[PDB]
């Protein structure tokens, strides 16, 4: 293979691997912030649905 | 496969073909009791299927083409050299005894499968309940050791407790002198060397150990030498019996189904025949069994499963 | 002291549990658990649990009669222990009694106690309702709705009882 | 007894000998009572005096381990004038290993206990220095 | 057993585990565990020998104690939360009690004292169901309450299960107690990464179920119960020695086999959270499991132990046993590592 | 981890948004590896039942190959879907929070002073 | 919390330790399991009748049912111990030690 | 693995005994009905970590 | 079906009466017109209070008084 061939192939490999490394570091930091806060689409542990609540007038009014 | 739990669920109940003719019969006796023909007579008046006596080569006759295999593949022992040399060092005696018990267990499995699948009774010769008595003669003449008897009783304890005793067991009273006279008139050059106390102890363990336990779990019909020669005598004395003894009565479709599922797996039948109890008469080593097994691979039709052999001319292997 | 009536019935409840928890013999175990179950429907019935306390009375009476039949049939020795035959029964029996009256003495002195949770020492007359329930006891309507809302609960409970019968017939077959 | 490990580690090294030795002895005694409870549980003593003699034996064994461990650690940290140094705990763990060997009446157990407990105490000092967490919080 | 009754009992076991898996209510979780126990008792008692009665007695006592602790945790959640959603528990006392209940249902150490006895007493298929299908329901309940599970308790139970299940398998020549202490070690492996990333816990669960089903299916296909009865396999069926070799080297965690897949991923999810000591000790303790796996491969495949005479008859019969999914389980138990990123289907 | 995302579409293997993604090729090397797993399952199934391993059951080996390819194709589609949802949620979260992720001043090495450590 | 919850949890712990420490007799531990179910019944029913959450008032009934729906199982698992052995001691159940 | 069959098939197996504010027999209120309604509508959708 | 019915009516007649009563109790509430009257009696029984509504202005079937003609009637219950 040519030296230009191997050289520019090496540069494409380095671009792809540096992008994957920066995105893995972003992946770690995003998981850290979402487990710390819980504001993102991940780590939404389930709570009670608010559609189950009976909104009709009940028997006694003290409720 | 042919039978399983699905066919039992889909209506094949084993008491749809359990009639009064379903009588598993076994004719016991000494070496030359005139009984080996008599079983055929009991086979040819009651309309039953005769199994011959399981020698070394019973499993050789069941699977494959049925020709007699060489002795180094099956048993690796001898009966003639047992008769010439009962007190050998290499242990022809217990090796031949254990191989005969394995062959008779396969014979009894085939008998129960034919009986529980075809509705036709099977006439055996010297079934597995009448095998250990021969071991006792080989213990009463000093042919084997105590550890071989312990090994055989462990094997028979773990193999016979899952079966049933037969319906009718025929026993033949021939005294020792008439057995010896028929041996001498046979002219068999190896059979003549059998000692007399061996045969007397065969008769003693017949009368004192076999029949005091089988008479309560099957039905005895004890015949002498002269009355075991008429066929219709023994046939009709089977034909008018009142069957209450034995564990054949408390058997429904479920228990006979579990027996039939145990029987039709022949490797599960023969699973604990060769238990790993290290005994010098039966333990065949690594390279010897390796050489004999790689020669068994080269036997014609024996390399693959029973419909996957081009050397015997099997068709459609590439669609099986 | 009379306002502590659910407390007093619950002291009898714990005393019955000490009585059959030292395991003297299942005859006297049946006695102690009949006493504890019979005051269980004195504890829970002073809340409004008429039906739902009578059930834990009745089902446990059937249970202790069957338990009697088995401990008379299979679980019987020659000298059954009353409570005082073995020393190791009576020691932990007296231990349970003095430890229960120890925490009684600690809860009627301080009116607060904490074994791991925190418990008031005033009687449980304070925690009731000041309202009416109309022409129905509310727990009777709740167990009446076992057939209206609770469809899946009825299905799985009937299937569990069915296969419990089948399981027990497959176990006590012997072969 | 997590608070026992607190009031062991809530005292600076090379300052107070007898209180640290008492805290290490108490931690050793708690470990010995755990081993004593499982020993009278999983293997039945043929007498109650058999069981309490085994309980006292295991209790004094682990208490002597903790005592000579913390004592040698504190004395070496004082007399070397290096408080945050794992060689002090290394010598303390080896002294506890020879303690366990003298209580089990065997030399090779004592030498192996010297070596492996010295490695263990070195790991404890380094995990106390760099903040190594064994039961670490899930955070990412 | 009547095969209709056996099919109804197996459907009831599956129904109990499904009722644990699909229900949002704590009482239905408890009813699912009750149904699962009640319908797995006759699977342990299919052959009616006193060893099975001892095994079923010990199993029923342990699972009944666990069910009592589970219902007390449920009632304490009802106290401190006033509701019934299967979600995080609203009390650390209730979380501790439910963790104890699920740990007794899994047989995690030091509640592991029933798994080798019960696994030895019962037949091979019942042991397979006990070691695979009974590890689906309490791991489901542990999956659904992980924001309330205390960290130190579940890590202590996990690493204690790993160490004790590593040591317990070294002194057993019986195959089923080997698989039982392997089960204790692998449940420790699963629950150690539960609070960190539970998708890897589900991955470890599924890979362990595939490997354990491969091992018990080989044990049923050769009808072997001990190491010494497995020793004659090269004379009976030589390809089965290759299969038990590759599966026993898979379960220890040797690359490039699939059992290196969960373990390494567990370390991949424990060094993320600044915990380097604990997966190191787990990786060291995996060598004990791998050691008695190497012992079983030395006995079976890599050498040739001496056989006996009557094997010469068993040469003449093919295995007519229903070897259900055995090549599929073999291939998915040894050659799965290049598809390590398949774990995202469990997210 | 992502259990809040897959709670509005429960028990859906591939959602409606999963079709927006390019599917794996029919010459996918991962699916070809699963086809090799099917070929090995066919060979093991002919080996454990003492059949001629390369000749017996052409339909049997071909159905093993077809079955593993048919399972593995949908498994690879769910794999691609879940990693795509992971990157989509990551990038939308990074875009939604600018104050959590500073853009560094990407210096050059003529200002950054590294400590040299010679080998001698 | 209130006073009666102390004694019901105390009865739970007493029946727990009675179950969790044997006396070489298995029927007496079946009784301790049924006692633990009694304590669970009373505690859940006190909580439900206190909160006036009536719809789970069917919950103790179901609870009590599954009590005997395992305890009768133990009875079927008792006689299979006591048909093998003349007694039902727990030291007859040590053949799974090898 | 929370296989949510009840939301998949649309069936309603045990979403009625779950809370004290659900549909009751003859509209019997609970003594913490208003507080549990406020806590459920306060903590719906915002997840456990923010809801605690 | 008649011959086996006579046979089981000879052998086990209590079981025949049991299965007959059970089968009729299963099938017969789907062949009777009174079941709608059962449901309407059960839902026309006012346990709670008939909670009034705020008059926003336009409810053409809601009364202002019990003796107003609009609303559900129960004269069918008194006739039947
Ligand atoms: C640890 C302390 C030892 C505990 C086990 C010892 C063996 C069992 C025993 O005591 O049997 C006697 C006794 C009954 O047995 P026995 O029948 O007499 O059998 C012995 C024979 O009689 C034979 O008679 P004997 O007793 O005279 O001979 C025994 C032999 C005698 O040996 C010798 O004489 C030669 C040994 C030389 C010393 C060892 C050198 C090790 C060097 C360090 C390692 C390499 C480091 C390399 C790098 C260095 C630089 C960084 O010693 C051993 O076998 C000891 C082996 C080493 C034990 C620890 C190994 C842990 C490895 C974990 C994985 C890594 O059992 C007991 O007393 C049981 C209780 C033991 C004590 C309780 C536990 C103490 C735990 C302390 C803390 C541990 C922290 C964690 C350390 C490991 C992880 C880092
Ligand atoms: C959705 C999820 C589905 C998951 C798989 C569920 C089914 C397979 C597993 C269950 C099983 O054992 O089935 C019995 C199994 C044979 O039992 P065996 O013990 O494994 O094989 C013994 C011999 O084959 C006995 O030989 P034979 O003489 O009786 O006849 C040969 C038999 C002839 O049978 C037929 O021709 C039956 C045709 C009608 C079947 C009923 C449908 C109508 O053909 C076969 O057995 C061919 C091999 C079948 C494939 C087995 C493995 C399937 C895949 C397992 C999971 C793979 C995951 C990969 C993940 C990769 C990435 C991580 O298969 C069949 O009888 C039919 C297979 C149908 C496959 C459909 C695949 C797509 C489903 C959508
Ligand atoms: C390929 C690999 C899998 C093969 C499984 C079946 C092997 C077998 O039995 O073959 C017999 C057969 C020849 O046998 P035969 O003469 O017809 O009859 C059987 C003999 O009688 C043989 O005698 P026997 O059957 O009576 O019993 C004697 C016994 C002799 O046994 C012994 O002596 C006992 C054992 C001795 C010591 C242990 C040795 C090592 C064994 C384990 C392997 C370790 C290395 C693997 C990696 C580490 C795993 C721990 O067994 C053998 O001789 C069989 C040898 C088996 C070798 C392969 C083993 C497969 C499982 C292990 C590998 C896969 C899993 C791990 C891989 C991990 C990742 C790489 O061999 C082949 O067919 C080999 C393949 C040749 C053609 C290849 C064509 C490739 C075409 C590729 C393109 C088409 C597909 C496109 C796919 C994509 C579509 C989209
Ligand atoms: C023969 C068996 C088979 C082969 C096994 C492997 C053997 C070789 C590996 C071990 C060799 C000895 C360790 C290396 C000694 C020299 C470098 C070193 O680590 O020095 C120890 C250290 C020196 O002091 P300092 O540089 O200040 O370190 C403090 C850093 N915060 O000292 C201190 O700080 C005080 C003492 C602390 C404990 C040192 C020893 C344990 C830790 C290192 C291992
Ligand atoms: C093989 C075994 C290897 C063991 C390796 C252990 C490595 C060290 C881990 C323990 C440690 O140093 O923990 C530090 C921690 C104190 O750190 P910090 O959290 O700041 O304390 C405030 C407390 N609220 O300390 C604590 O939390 C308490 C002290 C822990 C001591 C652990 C050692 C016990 C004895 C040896 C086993
Ligand atoms: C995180 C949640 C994940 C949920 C995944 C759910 C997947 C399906 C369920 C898997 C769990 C195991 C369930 C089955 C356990 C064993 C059932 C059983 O005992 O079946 C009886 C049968 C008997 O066969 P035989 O050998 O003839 O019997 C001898 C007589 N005793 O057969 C046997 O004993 C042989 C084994 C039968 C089952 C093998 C197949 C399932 C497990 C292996 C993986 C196969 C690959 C495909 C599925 C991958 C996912 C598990
Ligand atoms: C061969 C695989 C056949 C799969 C058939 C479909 C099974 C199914 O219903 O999958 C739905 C499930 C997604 O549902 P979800 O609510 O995300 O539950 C998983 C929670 N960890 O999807 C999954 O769980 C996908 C992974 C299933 C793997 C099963 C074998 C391992
Ligand atoms: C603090 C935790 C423990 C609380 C209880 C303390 C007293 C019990 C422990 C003392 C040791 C003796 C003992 O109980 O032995 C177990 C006993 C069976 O002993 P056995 O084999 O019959 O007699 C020979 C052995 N002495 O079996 C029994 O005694 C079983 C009955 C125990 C019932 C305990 C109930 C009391 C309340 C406990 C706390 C709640
Ligand atoms: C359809 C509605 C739902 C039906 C199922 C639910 C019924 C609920 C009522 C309670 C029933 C509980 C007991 C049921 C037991 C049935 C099984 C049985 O007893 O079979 C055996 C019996 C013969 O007795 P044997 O086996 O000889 O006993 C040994 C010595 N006594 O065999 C018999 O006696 C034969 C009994 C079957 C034939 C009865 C036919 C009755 C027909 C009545 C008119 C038609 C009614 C419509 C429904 C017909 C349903 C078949
Ligand atoms: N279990 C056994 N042990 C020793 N010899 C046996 C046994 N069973 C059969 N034989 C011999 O088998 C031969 C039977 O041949 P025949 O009676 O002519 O069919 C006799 O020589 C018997 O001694």
């Amino acid at each position: 293979d040519a030296p230009e061939k191997n050289y520019e192939r090496t540069m494409a490999i380095l671009q792809i691997e540096s992008e994957k490394a920066e995105l893995r570091l972003k992946e770690l930091e995003v998981r850290r912030l979402m487990r710390a806060k819980g504001d993102g689409p991940w780590f939404q542990y389930p709570t009670i649905d608010k559609a189950l609540i009976d909104h009709s007038p009940k028997a006694t009014p003290d409720n | 496969l042919q039978y399983g739990p699905l066919a039992y669920i889909l209506g094949e109940k084993t008491t749809k073909k359990m009639t009064e003719n379903s009588k598993l019969i076994t004719v016991d006796g000494n070496i030359c009791s005139g009984k080996s023909k008599l079983a055929k007579e009991v086979a040819e008046k009651l309309g039953l299927k005769h199994f011959p006596e399981a020698g070394i080569h019973y499993a050789d006759s069941t699977t494959g083409d049925g020709k007699p295999l060489p002795v180094r593949f099956s048993g690796n022992c001898s009966l003639e050299k047992f008769y010439d040399d009962p007190k050998s060092n290499d242990g022809n005696s217990y090796r031949l005894q254990a191989w005969l018990y394995a062959s008779r267990l396969l014979q009894y499995a085939d008998a129960l499968e034919h009986l529980l699948s075809t509705g036709q009774g099977v006439v055996l010769e010297r079934s597995i309940y009448s095998d250990f008595v021969f071991l006792e003669a080989m213990y009463r003449q000093g042919f084997i050791r105590k550890q071989c008897v312990d090994h055989y009783n462990q094997v028979k304890k773990v193999t016979v407790c899952e079966y049933l005793p037969p319906h009718v067991v025929i026993y033949v009273d021939v005294p020792v002198s008439e057995v010896q006279s028929r041996i001498q008139k046979k002219g068999n050059p190896h059979e003549m060397k059998i000692t007399s106390a061996y045969l007397q102890d065969i008769e003693n363990v017949y009368k004192g150990t076999f029949l005091p336990e089988m008479s309560e779990k099957c039905e005895v019909l004890q015949y002498s030498a002269w009355e075991a020669e008429d066929a219709e005598k023994v046939v009709e004395d089977i034909q008018y019996l009142k069957y209450d003894k034995g564990p054949w009565l408390d058997q429904d479709d479920r228990k006979l189904h579990n027996l039939r599922m145990l029987v039709q797996d022949k490797l599960e039948v023969l699973n604990y025949t060769s238990i790993p109890v290290f005994l010098p008469e039966v333990t065949i080593g690594a390279h010897q069994s390796d050489r004999v097994f790689q020669e068994f691979t080269e036997l014609p039709g024996r390399k693959y499963r029973a419909g996957y052999n081009e050397d015997v001319g099997d068709k459609w292997i590439w669609l099986k | 002291m009379m306002t502590y009536i659910v407390f007093i019935l619950s002291i009898i409840f714990v005393m019955g549990f000490v009585g059959f928890s030292s395991k003297p013999s299942p005859i006297y175990g049946g006695l102690g658990l009949i006493v504890s179950g019979g005051v269980g429907c004195g504890i829970v019935l002073n809340f409004g649990g008429s039906f739902l306390g009578l059930m834990v009375f009745l089902i446990y009476l059937g249970g202790m009669m069957v338990v009697f039949g088995y401990t008379t049939a299979m679980a019987t020795e020659q000298y059954p222990e009353v409570w005082v035959s073995n020393k190791v029964v009576l020691g932990t029996f007296i231990t349970g009694l003095l430890m229960e009256f120890l925490m009684v003495y600690y809860v009627l002195k301080d009116k607060e106690v904490e074994i791991v949770f925190k418990f008031n020492g005033m009687g449980d007359w304070v925690i009731y309702d000041t309202g009416d329930s109309g022409f129905f006891s509310e727990e009777a309507m709740g167990i009446a709705a076992l057939y209206s809302y609770g469809t899946w609960l009825v299905i799985v409970t009937g299937w569990s009882l069915l296969i419990g019968v089948v399981v027990i017939m497959e176990i006590t077959r012997g072969n | 007894a997590k608070t026992l490990l607190h009031q062991y580690w809530d005292i600076p090294e090379g300052t107070e000998c007898h209180r640290k030795t008492y805290a290490a002895t108490s931690i050793g005694g708690a470990s010995g009572l755990v081993v004593s409870a499982y020993s009278v549980a999983l293997k039945t003593p043929t007498s109650f005096l058999e069981g309490v003699a085994r309980t006292g034996r295991y209790t004094f064994t682990a208490a002597a381990i903790g005592a000579i461990f913390g004592l040698t650690s504190c004395i070496s940290a004082q007399v070397r004038e290096k408080p945050d140094d794992p060689l002090n705990y290394l010598i303390g763990g080896c002294a506890g290993g020879l303690t366990l060997g003298a209580r089990t009446r065997s030399y090779g157990i004592g030498a192996a206990a010297c070596a492996y407990m010295g490695l263990t105490a070195a790991l404890v000092k380094m995990g106390q220095l760099e903040g190594w967490k064994v039961f670490a919080e899930p955070k990412v | 057993m009547n095969p209709i009754i056996l099919i109804i009992i197996l459907m009831t076991v599956m129904l109990g585990t499904i009722i644990v898996m699909i229900s949002t209510h704590w009482l239905l979780i408890w009813i699912g565990f009750e149904m699962n126990m009640l319908a797995i008792i006759p699977i342990m008692m299919k052959k009616h020998n006193p060893r099975a009665t001892e095994a079923s007695t010990k199993y029923f006592l342990t699972q009944s104690t666990a069910s009592m602790l589970l219902m007390m945790a449920i009632i304490i959640n009802l106290m401190f939360s006033g509701q019934w959603t299967v979600m995080k528990l609203f009390n650390p006392m209730a979380s501790m009690l439910m963790t104890m209940a699920l740990a007794m249902k899994l047989g995690m150490a030091p509640f592991h004292f029933w798994v080798p006895e019960v696994t030895q007493g019962i037949p091979l298929s019942s042991g397979l169901i006990l070691l695979t299908w009974q590890k689906l329901a309490p791991m489901s309940v542990l999956y659904q309450i992980l924001p309330s599970i205390n960290l130190d308790l579940i890590l202590t139970l996990s690493i204690l299960s790993i160490t004790i299940g590593g040591w317990g398998g070294l002194n057993q020549t019986q195959l089923r107690k080997i698989m039982a202490y392997s089960s204790i070690a692998h449940m420790g492996w699963m629950t150690a990464v539960l609070l960190y990333n539970p998708t890897m816990t589900l991955l470890n669960l599924i890979i362990y179920i595939i490997m354990t089903s491969t091992m018990f299916t080989l044990f049923m296909a050769n009808s072997t119960t001990t190491t010494l009865s497995l020793s004659h396999t090269w004379n009976k069926a030589p390809i089965m020695t290759i299969l038990v070799l590759i599966t026993l080297l898979s379960m220890g965690g040797l690359p490039p086999l699939s059992g290196f897949m969960p373990k390494w991923m567990i370390i991949q999810e424990m060094t993320k959270n600044d915990s380097i000591i604990l997966p190191t000790l787990m990786a060291i303790t995996a060598l004990l499991n791998l050691y008695f796996y190497m012992r079983l491969t030395y006995s079976t495949a890599l050498t040739m132990f001496p056989s006996t005479n009557n094997m010469k008859m068993k040469w003449q019969f093919p295995t007519t046993k229903r070897m259900t999914l055995l090549p599929t389980m073999t291939v998915l138990s040894t050659m799965l590592l290049p598809l390590t990123p398949i774990l995202s289907i469990l997210e | 981890m992502m259990t809040g995302r897959q709670a509005r579409a429960p028990l859906q293997f591939l959602p409606d948004e999963a079709r927006s993604l390019p599917p794996p090729k029919l010459t996918d090397p991962r699916l070809a590896y699963i086809g090799f797993l099917g070929y090995c399952s066919g060979l093991i199934d002919n080996a454990i039942r003492r059949r001629p391993v390369l000749s017996a059951g052409l339909h049997r080996q071909f159905l093993y190959i077809t079955s593993f390819v048919f399972v593995g194709y949908y498994l690879l589609k769910r794999q691609d879907y879940m990693y795509a949802v992971r990157d989509h949620d990551m990038f939308s979260y990074i875009k939604s929070h600018p104050e959590d992720f500073p853009e560094k001043d990407k210096k050059t090495y003529r200002e950054v002073f590294e400590e040299f450590h010679p080998v001698r | 919390m209130s006073l009666v919850y102390m004694n019901i949890m105390m009865a739970f712990t007493v029946s727990l330790t009675g179950l969790l420490m044997y006396r070489s007799h298995l029927m007496s531990s079946l009784l301790c399991l049924e006692g633990m179910m009694l304590s669970l019944f009373i505690l859940a029913t006190l909580m439900i009748l206190n909160s006036h959450f009536t719809l789970a008032s069917m919950m103790p009934i179901i609870l009590l049912v599954f009590a005997a729906c395992e305890a009768a199982l133990g009875l079927s698992l008792l006689v299979m111990v006591s048909n093998t052995y003349g007694t039902d001691y727990v030291q007859n159940l040590n053949l799974l030690q090898c | 693995p929370f296989f949510d069959v009840q939301k998949k098939l649309g069936v309603d197996l045990d979403h009625w005994m779950t809370i004290q504010s659900a549909e009751q027999p003859h509209r019997i209120p609970a003594r913490c009905h208003a507080f549990e309604k406020e806590w459920i509508e306060c903590a719906h959708g915002i997840g456990s970590i923010r809801a605690e | 079906v008649a011959a086996f019915l006579k046979n089981v009516w000879a052998k086990e007649p209590v079981l025949v009466a049991s299965f007959a009563i059970a089968g009729l109790a299963v099938i017969l509430p789907t062949l009777s017109p009174y079941t709608k009257y059962s449901l309407m009696i059960n839902r026309a029984t006012p346990y709670n209070y008939p909670v009034p509504l705020r008059d926003d202005g336009n409810m053409p079937d809601v009364p202002s008084h019990p003796q107003d003609p609009q609303g559900p009637s129960l004269e069918w219950l008194k006739r039947l």
